[PDB]
């Protein structure tokens, strides 16, 4: 009444809220999702880890006060800024700007898995996933962001998302991990973004490179980093949850052994000789041999704790698995011929490997002095980081018969002349265009599905031109406007313009004209 | 010992450090620390919410504003681009061109957020151990509150999932994080009236805190049976992602939603000696005018005055607006049918006070909204078309 | 041969010079579905503007767009195509087209003719994204219909592919 | 010794690594039934590592590994790994629900969930074993 | 080139760190890492909260609970100690005792007001941009609210001060903390009503937030006057800083400043359409029971209990109970006089409903405080001596 | 009046509020120190750093949580 | 500005040479100082500050000022005055920053400090004892 009440104290908890979720929804005739799919079972699952917006809110903040302590407080006292070895710092440029997309390409797959999702506790828990990728997106950007204030050089950390737009290796990226993930079967986001994605690929990618961090002087990245894979077992769990609906229904389980095999060749096409290399050839200092660290993050944990346990219940080890590993122990050293040769489109600076990383390779890679050694030492020898010597690699490999050819699918450079991992040329004419397909697994991808791969890669769109025009157009160049943000070097002197570049005449061909 | 090597740390091993010492240039190779220094900036010098957001979409140039090039690397079976310009009839010089006038990246808003969190949950342990309760009228907690403040969780979850295909279709970076913000802050609404109501069964024997009466008045009851066929539509009914964030925030929400919340639930809880549901209304009306400030951003600021697409823009939100406040003051019609159950106070539940009150709503909104894009609305017939669903 | 600039170049500045002229809507509806039937898709009739055609087909929408709103009632803009079609009757029209298609290879076909011909401003946005979804679903059920079942050989002669090249 | 970072294949280097990578055996997946859970470093967790992982965790599961990777605690065990958040809570003498708890527990191979004040990392497939 | 040496780092650089590695043992040298593992823990597991604030305090063993020896290095002219028996009536076995139930150390402190801080100024910014103050009554905002709730101030402000002596005096470490943060939480209650008035002025054309009627009024109006004289007693009155702490926030603040604050302010500020005021008691309640929990573990689980004074304790604790008391029911008995200018409200401002709200805070009152130590009080008394000051 | 206000949005800020402070303090005969003291002059001054209960903490706060996640994270 | 470096006078001597200094008579009382010492502990809007504020046109305004490096802290000594205006800082730094964020990282302050609006000033005027010179 007016004058007794229990005036004990009490609140209420965030699983006291989460537990009146589910009859949030109600049942209308148009209360179904917008995006095509080919899975149309029952998914009225439950959510593992409850969060209402206010505990999501807390849990964050918490995570980023201790963050940014380190961050603005802490290491840059220290100055830790300046601490990085150089080939790391420059490698960083890349992870982070590269998986900085991924992450923001994660926003709108999740928030397609939001909209596909039919219980509310599953449409709960993907908007958390939707802002966790937001949130990740700004931790990318915040570490080239202090990166940019505090190393000694912040032209390519202070401008990727303009200058990544040059070179090939970033065409690739906007497939792995996200044109892959968004434009295809809303529920399927489920299999190629978490099964996959979260699951597998975002542990060597965001976790295991904290630890090279670390040895190379870094621990910028490992404090940001570190605290972005917390974010992730809700992801994973989140993924789980549907792909526990699809293999109860026999009608949409029938599609899942073929969207986990695209989905895993789609990511390793790329994800295995771009990170491997980043690792060894982007790092002075190398905690393993990337074959090591993929054999245990990818074949060994993943394989057999999720894919190998969900074997019992019809879920099959992806056919390109053996594929997929002959790429893991060679297609980075492939890739780096690649990238070592075109320096000039990236916005990186790249060290050749010196003695001790040589002997290094050859001792883990057995066969990597004589094919893949002799060839840098070559480039050494012929000026590959004069600026005055007019070398630039690339008209080197056209010179000797080593041509570069795009995947029309999965956009990953292809050097079949020198390459040993996975991969064969095939050239096919259609309807007046000639397009090259390197491996089985994309080729079928393209002959049934041409119209979702219409990609154009730099030699299409650079045909003909020199190479110092298409740099400059690109503002491929630091503040002065003429010194190249790539470099083939990491020291502080001698950097190359785009006058060095002009001297050595490279102009794009048509790789394809000789078919 | 463990199996794998203990890695030095670069930054303290000796050895490390000084291999990296000698390998770091003796100065900066070049002079330019400022983050994406080239973005435009919206204000008098550029903003870190500016850094860390924009042009964080890889959009090529055939989407207004993009700086990269060429075809998507995967499209959709048939053809549907990644991002693509048949999502929305809307046209601009510039998708990238939207600031939230809160400049809030990730980081503020959750912090934000998380004082909320916790001083709520403080504030909820001291009014229980306060009492307050004792004074509220029992008829409105009982009858009114729960029932129909309970079923208007509905509503801010409807407009809540409305957001799932903008997160997905819509074309900028900022543009994304605003449409997702708005959603959080709307499914909040609906979990913090289930949070009032669950605090209020721990004070009150025999207050029901079940969502089974709120729901069952949301999908049948004729007082919510406009508002529930409007947020069906805005959610279900559309993917043009601009019409969605257009027709929920600016339409929808800025009329009903503000009637319902600030002039029915909040202003009659200060009228029935309600101490608990003002404390919960300020977060929601909180939220809401942040959300204003970006809503009204990407619509005025940028779509309605874009220099080649403004009037444009305007027939597109001149039509929507028609469309949809036609549904807003049918639901609301329907809702000032609940004024019939509540105890008269003159000057608040009588017509001469809900007129007033659909005065301020239909009034505001003009000066908000209507006013600038041009739509032509006649607020008194707006409010006599409300008042022939009130019961006099 | 030789490409010129990406993004400032003489193919766009002319196709701009054809686009600025257009007057009416049934004009540049007819430019639109044209032009994207001569320059889009795997079933394009030519890759002459290959590297342009896609700011191009962004420029013929703008102007379709604004000749939309200056010209057509309002009605118009939300229950019409640009071609003077109901919109509910192009969604219920190829919606069945591809429900009765006999393979992928047709369905395929019916899915991108129907955004060559459709693809906003000509059909409303609304429409034509349920309509696309719709088709997209067909689509990709009957091409994962037995994924693997037919090997590269016989994919490349049911593509219709000239091979020029496959390396040993 | 089996859930140590470099354990089976791992141990080898050169010529015999790759030829147990490329075997014929190792080319399909193989069941595992193990978990990986990583814990970035913290005070919190450290505390955590030294006083519950590796006293009571390892007494109740011998088969844990934990292994020091720089920056975070790499740990690897047969079944299942359960981190109790009330009695993290008792170590460090400061509020510390499940949701503290999560905030320095980085990454998961295997079904993770929370039950009460108990977080778990396990190898039963929730939903399709019994 | 600076003048002095810029110092290595041992941490970062490699010759100094290489010569600390080598004079760091291999081993630690001790096993016990839990800091000031001596302390007897009130919980199952000594706080963080205990370990920063226990025995800081650095009392000799001639101070009940010390674990120092020998008298002070200095002391006041004529011989007063540092901190003596002498500053308090009240004996205890042990003066370190007690425990905040809130664990408050500084840090928690200052983060929590922070979030309220925050808070306070976007509910603020959103207040003002949603017009809510439109519908407040204008009597009451501006005859009652700015003028009586304007001249509370002085009556936290008082309270408020009335600490300085307590934070000087009082013998141990977690009893001056409480202490000080309840200070603040005063000033602060008086600087958030001056908030609100200044916020008002900024809204309302022609309302006056100056302080000048508030501070007549409580110097001169019948209203207050009980009230400001026993603040300025508990105050400037004593100096025996338990019977301050005791007086001000178990006695008056617990009975005079509930009334004012919750049973009139807050309840009738949901009675006259006041959406503003709800939000700024929210946090002086808020403080009014985190003090509470405090002040109640200080004078009942500590000194009313204590094995050996706690009926010594009592006996002081029931004469100052008697005389506050007294001043405070004198002081209710004044303000219900202000009932005379609000208002008619059927249970809430009659005869009826303001028995019921002093039932509540002399029945609250008796419960939270007087049972705990055996203080004997009639209720229905205290009710009806109030009543005798209300015009009927 | 019931229909017209100025929205702009407005808060107050500390320096608005402390503006007033110096008012608070009312004059009885009682209103003096309680202890020992030679110094018994005229000290009217104003403080040079304006604070209130509120900005109070969420500076030391905003201090705090830099330092304590130095502490216990990096 | 040399006078007011950290090791400035007295400070460049060592062994007897100080201690002569050291215990000069001349030297047994205080000696009148216009100087002011400001502490900033490093941290990232710190040394944003000290760089293109403090270093800039802070010593283009007053010459005399010496910055040097401490490991963790920033040691600042002037004639006269030194100012920073949080305003400014806001500018350079991209993100809100009020008087009262400035000082979340000034460490110490030798001389008469305030805050004036936007405007941390640290001063050797004895506000309150000296008198101002202008009427203005
Ligand atoms: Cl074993
Ligand atoms: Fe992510
Ligand atoms: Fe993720």
């Amino acid at each position: 009444d007016a004058l007794k009440v229990n005036r004990a104290p009490v609140g209420v908890e965030p699983q006291e809220v989460h537990k009146w979720l589910q009859s949030f929804n109600w049942d209308f005739k148009e209360n179904r999702t917008k995006y095509p799919t080919k899975y149309h079972m029952a998914n009225e699952t439950k959510e593992q880890f409850k969060v209402i917006a206010k505990e999501y809110a807390r849990m964050e903040a918490a995570k980023d006060e201790r963050q940014f302590g380190t961050l603005l407080d802490g290491l840059t006292r220290l100055g830790a800024g300046n601490k990085v070895h150089p080939r790391w710092g420059e490698t960083m440029k890349v992870i982070s700007n590269f998986l900085e997309v991924g992450e923001y390409n994660a926003i709108a797959a999740s928030a397609m898995l939001w909209d596909s999702a039919t219980a509310a506790e599953q449409k709960n828990g993907y908007l958390a996933q939707v802002l966790d990728e937001i949130r990740h997106t700004h931790q990318c950007a915040f570490i080239n962001h202090y990166y940019s204030k505090h190393y000694h050089d912040p032209a390519g950390h202070n401008d990727a998302r303009r200058t990544r737009a040059i070179g090939p290796l970033w065409k690739g990226m906007k497939r792995v991990f996200a044109d892959g993930f968004i434009s295809g079967d809303a529920v399927e986001c489920s299999v190629n973004l978490q099964l996959v994605g979260e699951a597998c690929f975002t542990n060597p990618l965001i976790v295991a490179v904290t630890e090279w961090a670390s040895a190379n002087g870094d621990e910028i990245t490992p404090t940001v980093f570190l605290s972005v894979e917390t974010d992730e077992l809700r992801h994973m769990a989140n993924g789980y949850q549907t792909v526990v609906s699809i293999a109860n229904d026999p009608a949409s389980a029938k599609f899942l052994n073929t969207d986990l095999n695209n989905a895993f060749w789609t990511q390793q096409k790329y994800f295995t000789p771009v990170l491997g290399y980043l690792f060894e050839y982007g790092s002075k200092f190398k905690v393993e041999p990337w074959v090591k660290t993929w054999n245990r993050w990818v074949y060994e944990d993943w394989g057999g704790i999720w894919i190998g346990r969900l074997g019992k219940y019809g879920v099959e080890s992806p056919a390109s698995l053996r594929d997929a590993k002959r790429d893991a122990y060679w297609a980075h050293h492939d890739l780096a011929l690649a990238a070592y040769a075109m320096w000039p489109l990236g916005f990186a600076r790249l060290a050749l490997p010196d003695e001790e990383d040589q002997a290094w390779f050859e001792a883990n890679y057995p066969g990597w002095a004589d094919h893949y050694g002799k060839i840098f030492n070559e480039w050494k020898k012929l000026g590959y980081e004069d600026p005055k010597s007019g070398f630039i690699p690339y008209q080197w490999l056209l010179a000797n018969g080593h041509d570069v050819y795009i995947d029309r699918v999965s956009q990953v450079p292809f050097i079949p002349s020198l390459a040993k991992g996975t991969g064969s040329l095939r050239v096919h004419e259609f309807n007046g265009k000639k397009h090259s397909l390197t491996d089985d697994w994309g080729e079928r991808q393209w002959l049934i599905e041409p119209e979702r791969y219409e990609c154009h890669n730099v030699f299409e769109q650079y045909e003909g031109r020199e190479l110092s025009e298409v740099i400059a157009e690109g503002h491929g160049v630091r503040s002065d406007g003429k010194t190249l943000i790539a470099q083939p070097h990491t020291r502080g002197d001698n950097l190359w313009t785009l006058e060095d570049i002009k001297r050595a005449g490279c102009v794009f061909p048509d790789p394809l004209a000789k078919f | 010992p463990q199996s794998s090597q203990v890695t030095k740390r670069g930054l303290t091993d000796p050895e490390r450090a000084a291999i990296i010492a000698a390998a770091v240039p003796d100065h900066a190779l070049d002079t330019q620390r400022k983050y994406h220094y080239f973005i435009q900036p919206r204000w008098k010098r550029l903003s870190e919410y500016e850094q860390l957001s924009c042009y964080a979409q890889p959009n090529p140039d055939w989407i207004a504003g993009g700086l990269d090039w060429g075809d998507w690397t995967q499209k959709f079976h048939g053809g549907r681009p990644s991002w693509g310009n048949e999502s929305t009839e809307l046209r601009t010089t510039d998708w990238y061109r939207h600031r939230d006038p809160a400049r809030r990246w990730h980081h503020p808003y959750v912090k934000d957020k998380s004082e909320e969190a916790r001083y709520t949950q403080r504030f909820l342990a001291a009014y229980s151990s306060e009492g307050s309760i004792r004074t509220i009228d029992p008829y409105w907690r009982d009858e009114i509150l729960n029932k129909y403040f309970g079923a208007l969780l509905y509503s801010e979850y409807g407009l809540f999932n409305a957001h799932s295909s903008v997160g997905r279709d819509c074309l900028s970076d900022t543009i994304r994080q605003t449409a997702v913000f708005a959603a959080l802050d709307k499914v909040d609404n609906a979990q913090m009236i289930q949070m009032e109501r669950l605090f209020i069964a721990k004070l009150v024997p025999g207050f029901d805190a079940s969502t089974d009466v709120p729901k069952k008045i949301w999908t049948t009851d004729p007082i919510y049976s406009g508002a529930r066929a409007t947020v069906q539509e805005i959610w279900q009914g559309v993917q043009d992602w601009n019409e969605i964030l257009w027709a929920g925030h600016a339409v929808y929400d800025a009329t009903f939603g503000q009637f319902a919340r600030r002039e029915f639930f909040q202003r009659l809880a200060t009228v029935y000696g309600d101490t608990l549901t003002p404390f919960f209304t300020a977060q929601s009306q909180t939220y809401f005018q942040t959300t204003r400030g970006a809503i009204d951003d990407l619509f005025v600021y940028c779509l309605a005055n874009d220099s080649e697409f403004g009037a444009h823009n305007r027939t597109f939100l001149n039509a929507w607006t028609e469309h949809y406040l036609a549904s807003s003051v049918a639901a609301l019609k329907d809702f000032v049918g609940l004024y019939a159950k509540v105890e008269k106070v003159a000057g608040a539940t009588d017509r001469a006070g809900v007129s007033e009150a659909l005065q301020r709503v239909f009034g505001d909104w003009k000066i908000d909204y209507a006013d600038k894009i041009g739509f032509r609305v006649d607020v008194d017939q707006k409010v006599d078309a409300v008042l022939a669903g009130y019961k006099n | 041969a030789k490409r010129e600039p990406i993004h400032d170049n003489s193919i766009r500045t002319e196709w701009e010079a054809k686009i600025a002229k257009l007057t009416s809507v049934d004009q540049a509806t007819k430019f639109i579905q044209d032009f994207r039937l001569a320059y889009t898709s795997p079933f394009r009739k030519s890759y002459d503007i290959d590297v342009d055609y896609q700011y191009i087909e962004r420029k013929i929408e703008e102007k379709l767009s604004v000749l939309k709103t200056e010209k057509l009632p309002v009605a118009d803009l939300i229950t019409k195509a640009t071609t003077g079609e109901d919109a509910a009757a192009v969604e219920a029209t190829w919606i069945a087209k591809i429900k009765a298609a006999k393979s992928k290879y047709e369905a395929e076909r019916i899915h991108i003719e129907f955004r060559q011909l459709y693809k906003p401003p000509v059909l409303p946005v609304n429409v034509f994204l349920r309509t696309d979804a719709a088709l997209g679903t067909v689509l990709m059920e009957i091409r994962n219909t037995d994924y693997y079942g037919t090997p590269l050989e016989g994919l490349r002669k049911e593509r219709g592919v000239k091979v020029l090249h496959l390396q040993a | 010794a089996h859930n140590a970072y470099n354990a089976g294949i791992m141990q080898c280097t050169g010529k015999a690594f790759a030829d147990e990578f490329f075997a014929e055996e190792n080319q399909v997946v193989h069941e595992s039934n193990a978990v990986v859970l990583v814990l970035m470093k913290s005070d919190e967790i450290d505390a955590i590592i030294e006083d519950i992982v590796l006293k009571g965790g390892k007494a109740k599961n011998p088969s844990i590994v934990v292994e020091d990777k720089a920056g975070f605690w790499w740990i690897k065990a047969d079944g299942a790994i359960e981190i109790d958040a009330a009695e993290a809570g008792e170590l460090l003498g400061k509020p510390f629900s499940v949701y503290d708890l999560l905030i320095n527990v980085s990454s998961t191979v295997g079904r993770a969930y929370t039950l009460g004040t108990k977080f778990t990392i396990t190898s039963e497939l929730m939903g399709l074993d019994r």
